Formats: C-alpha cells, sequence, structure tokens
C-alpha cells in the first residue's frame, strides 16, 4: 500500500550559510554567569 | 546459518543461568526511582 512518485525531480543540492546556530546544552546541570 | 542454539536437556558447568544487567544513570537527569527513605520536613537558614 505504498505509492512510488517518479514525477520527483531531482537536482544538484542547495548551499547556504549557518551564522552561529546548532548549541545545545551539553547537559542538564545549572550553571550562571560563567565560561565553560 | 548465523546463530547457533543450546542444548536443553534434563541433564554444572555447562547448565545454564539467568543473568540480568541492572544498568543506571544517577547523574543525567532529574531521579526517578529511589530507595525506600523517608523524607523529613526542610529546615532554613541553619546549618
Amino acid at each position: 500500500q505504498c505509492v512510488n512518485l517518479t514525477t520527483r525531480t531531482q537536482l544538484p543540492p542547495a548551499y547556504t550559510n549557518s551564522f552561529t546556530r546548532g548549541v545545545y546544552y551539553p547537559d542538564k546541570v545549572f550553571r550562571s554567569s560563567v565560561l565553560h | 546459518f548465523p546463530l547457533q542454539s543450546y542444548g536443553f536437556q534434563p541433564t554444572v558447568g555447562y547448565q545454564p543461568y539467568r543473568v540480568v544487567v541492572l544498568s543506571f544513570e544517577l547523574l543525567h537527569a532529574p531521579a526517578t526511582v529511589c530507595g525506600p527513605k523517608k523524607s523529613t520536613n526542610l529546615v532554613k537558614n541553619k546549618c
């Protein structure tokens, strides 16, 4: 009960900048006014 | 054939043994399981 969509158009991938996003809290510990 | 089975039979060094690994992660989150210990009223401003 799956459908084959051969109508997909395939092109070389686009690109863009990432800036500075992608940072996540390494651990579930509260830290305040500190460089870690 | 990737597997081989155990030969269980009504028959010391080769007998089956039940094994359980009881892991922990006691630092990575708020605690959800605890031992049977009784809470007390918290007090403030005293050592």
